[PDB]
């Protein structure tokens, strides 16, 4: 019957939307690896940052290391 | 071991491989720090009194 052969034909019309929901699946499943690699940039970065900002970033944890040399002068 | 399976570490930070990446990563930048700043302070401990800090100059 053409009413059973359109709709065999229509049930592929809408190729393009299932391949965008593809692309949303996989990307779904690839971008938390920006984690990772994003940490060890900021990793790498942070020692060229200036004092100030790694006294910020760190909220105030981090400080210039103490190693018994360059202290005051009176 | 039964200590250890019972934080469960595992299902929520190891099981998953970006997750063990995210982990190793974290862990890494931290321990780093603190054992520096540990051997820093052993440093200090050991040389009291002969280090530049430890023994101000004065002017004559
Ligand atoms: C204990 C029991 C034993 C257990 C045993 C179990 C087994 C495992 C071992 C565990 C035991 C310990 C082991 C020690 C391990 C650690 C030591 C270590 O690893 O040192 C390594 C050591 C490295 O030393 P280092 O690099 O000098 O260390 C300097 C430090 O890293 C200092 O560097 P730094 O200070 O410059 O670091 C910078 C750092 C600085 O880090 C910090 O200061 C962080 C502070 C951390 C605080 C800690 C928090 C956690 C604790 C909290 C407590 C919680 C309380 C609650 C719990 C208690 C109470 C309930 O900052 C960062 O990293 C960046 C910041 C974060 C980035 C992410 C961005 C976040 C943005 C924030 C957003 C929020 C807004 C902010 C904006 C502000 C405005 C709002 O190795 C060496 O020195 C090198 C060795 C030489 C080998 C070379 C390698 C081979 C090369 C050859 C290759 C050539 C051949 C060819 C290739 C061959 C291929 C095969
Ligand atoms: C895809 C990424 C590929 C990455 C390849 C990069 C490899 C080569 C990196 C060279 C970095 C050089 C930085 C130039 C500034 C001078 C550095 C220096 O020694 O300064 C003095 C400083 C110390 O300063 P100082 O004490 O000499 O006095 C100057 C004081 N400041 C710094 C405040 C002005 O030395 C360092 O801290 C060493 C520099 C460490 C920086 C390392 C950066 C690594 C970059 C990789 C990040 C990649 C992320 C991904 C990006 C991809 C995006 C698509």
């Amino acid at each position: 019957s053409r009413a059973v052969y359109a709709k065999l034909w229509a049930s592929t019309a809408q190729y393009t939307q299932r391949r965008h929901y593809a692309w949303y699946q996989i990307w779904s499943r690839v971008i938390p690896w920006s984690v990772p690699w994003g940490i060890f940039a900021m990793w790498m970065v942070f020692p060229a940052m200036p004092v100030e900002y790694r006294q910020a970033l760190t909220f105030g944890i981090w400080q210039k290391p103490n190693i018994g040399t360059h202290g005051p002068d009176p | 071991f039964k200590l250890l399976n019972a934080t469960k570490l595992y299902e929520y930070c190891l099981k998953d491989n970006r997750r063990y990446c995210m982990f190793v990563m974290g862990v890494g930048l931290v321990s780093s720090w603190m054992w520096s700043e540990w051997w820093n302070s052993v440093w200090r401990r050991i040389n009291k009194g002969k280090l530049y800090n430890d023994v101000p100059y004065v002017y004559p």
